[PDB]
């Protein structure tokens, strides 16, 4: 089946953001989270993860959350946000029936409007529709961080979560 | 005393690319400066994380702001710095090297006085908020794109500093303090 995140990020300004989201094993929501950048509150509904494994799990999704701010505060100070504004991602990964293969995801919205996507094929981001795009895209293909290790998070981590929590 | 006021004259490197010593070299010659191609006149002002203010020709920003840019170029500062110094890590004739040791040694100093200066608007160790005190892997998640963006293999030398910090000790400026000054003592040993 499936494991899907969302993440709503609400900017006031530059440094203060309210993260907004939630994750969901084929239609069941199963983990949500919510609160400022400093104080954000990350929650599996139901103890899917023994205390340990989610403990790691909730500090790379807080390590996650300090990195993303950072970016969007990087794009701003090199070519200039317009305030207040909402980045919303989506993600997540689709295992097939007779498939070998999982189909992985990972979308960023700006305002309601597509901006950038990742090709797990090459490990890549691109525009999905210039300053700022051109600039993020150029920072988020620069680094091991934002392309391999993310692949590994969607087709290796997601993958073997589904595998374990629905199966 | 609701609002704590503060001082605090920032010795900024520039924004720009090249060799840290270049820069910083009208504050090499001239140490403490009210003038200086890299003096900088802050005036804080801290009552909540909802009201605070900073000042410096006529900027006002918010502390969030003004904390996000000192944080920022302290540690971009402190690569350039460690880089240039690679060399530089025992007997000379009045080195370049050494010149370039006594500056980073004079510029820890200066940076711990800018430093305790924006502690100063907190009353107390116990109540300064997680936002500006964060640890070692907080403050290098937080910074990552910010100031790996200055670097070619700026990934690499964010990693190294990481390592540094988690081998010498708590908040991560003082182990980075704690750093700074030992690059300096053992610069220094090794140069004269
Ligand atoms: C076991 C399954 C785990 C799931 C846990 C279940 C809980 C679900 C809760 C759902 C809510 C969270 C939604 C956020 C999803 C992001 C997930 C983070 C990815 C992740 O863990 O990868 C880390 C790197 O992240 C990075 O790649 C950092 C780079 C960040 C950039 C992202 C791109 C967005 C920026 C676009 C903004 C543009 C703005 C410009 C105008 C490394 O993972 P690790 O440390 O675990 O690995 C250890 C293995 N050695
Ligand atoms: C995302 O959507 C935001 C929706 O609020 C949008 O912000 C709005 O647009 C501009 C910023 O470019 C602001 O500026 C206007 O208002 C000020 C006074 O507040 C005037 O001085 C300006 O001349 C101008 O007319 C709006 O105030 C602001 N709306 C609100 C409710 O604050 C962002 O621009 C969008 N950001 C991106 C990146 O798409
Ligand atoms: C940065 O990226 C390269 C990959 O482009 C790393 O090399 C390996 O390559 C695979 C992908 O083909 C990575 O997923 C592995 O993590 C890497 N293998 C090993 C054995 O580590 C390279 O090592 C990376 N360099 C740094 C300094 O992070
Ligand atoms: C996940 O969050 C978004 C907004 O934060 C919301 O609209 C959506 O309905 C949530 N998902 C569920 C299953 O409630
Ligand atoms: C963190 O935020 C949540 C709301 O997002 C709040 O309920 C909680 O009390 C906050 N934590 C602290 C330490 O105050």
């Amino acid at each position: 089946q499936r494991l899907h995140m969302l993440q709503i990020s609400y900017f006031r300004d530059p440094y203060h953001v309210w993260y907004q989201g939630n994750a969901s094993l084929g239609g069941h929501l199963t983990h949500v989270l919510e609160g400022p950048d400093t104080n954000t509150t990350i929650i599996q509904l139901q103890p899917l993860q023994e205390p340990e494994s989610w403990a790691r799990t909730q500090s790379g999704l807080q390590s996650y959350l300090l990195q993303f701010h950072g970016l969007v505060r990087l794009v701003h100070q090199e070519r200039t946000l317009a305030f207040p504004l909402t980045i919303r991602c989506f993600l997540g990964c689709e295992l097939p029936p007779e498939g070998s293969r999982a189909h992985v995801f990972f979308e960023v919205a700006v305002n309601g409007s597509s901006f950038v996507s990742f090709r797990p094929e090459r490990a890549l981001w691109q525009a999905d529709t210039s300053g700022v795009v051109t600039f993020t895209l150029q920072q988020l293909n620069a680094y091991n961080r934002t392309r391999y290790e993310l692949r590994e998070f969607l087709e290796d981590t997601c993958v073997q979560y589904v595998q374990k929590h629905i199966s | 005393p609701d609002v704590k006021t503060t001082e605090i004259n920032v010795i900024v490197s520039g924004d720009e690319q090249g060799i840290i010593t270049k820069k910083l070299q009208d504050f090499c010659m001239n140490p403490n400066n009210e003038n200086g191609t890299n003096n900088q006149i802050w005036k804080c002002y801290y009552k909540d994380e909802k009201e605070d203010k900073c000042k410096v020709k006529e900027k006002i920003t918010s502390f969030d702001e003004f904390f996000d840019f000192w944080v920022r170029k302290l540690l971009i500062d402190t690569i350039k710095w460690e880089t240039e110094l690679t060399y530089c890590i025992n007997a000379d004739c009045n080195n370049e090297c050494n010149k370039n040791c006594v500056c980073f040694d004079k510029w820890v100093k200066q940076k711990e006085k800018e430093w305790k200066n924006i502690m100063d608007l907190f009353t107390n160790k116990h109540d300064i908020p997680k936002k500006y005190y964060l640890n070692i892997n907080d403050l290098f998640n937080s910074f990552f794109f910010q100031v790996i963006y200055k670097f070619n293999e700026g990934e690499a030398k964010w990693n190294k500093l990481k390592e540094n910090l988690k081998k010498k000790t708590e908040a991560a400026i003082k182990v980075l303090f704690d750093h700074l000054k030992e690059t300096a003592t053992i610069c220094k040993d090794n140069n004269t």
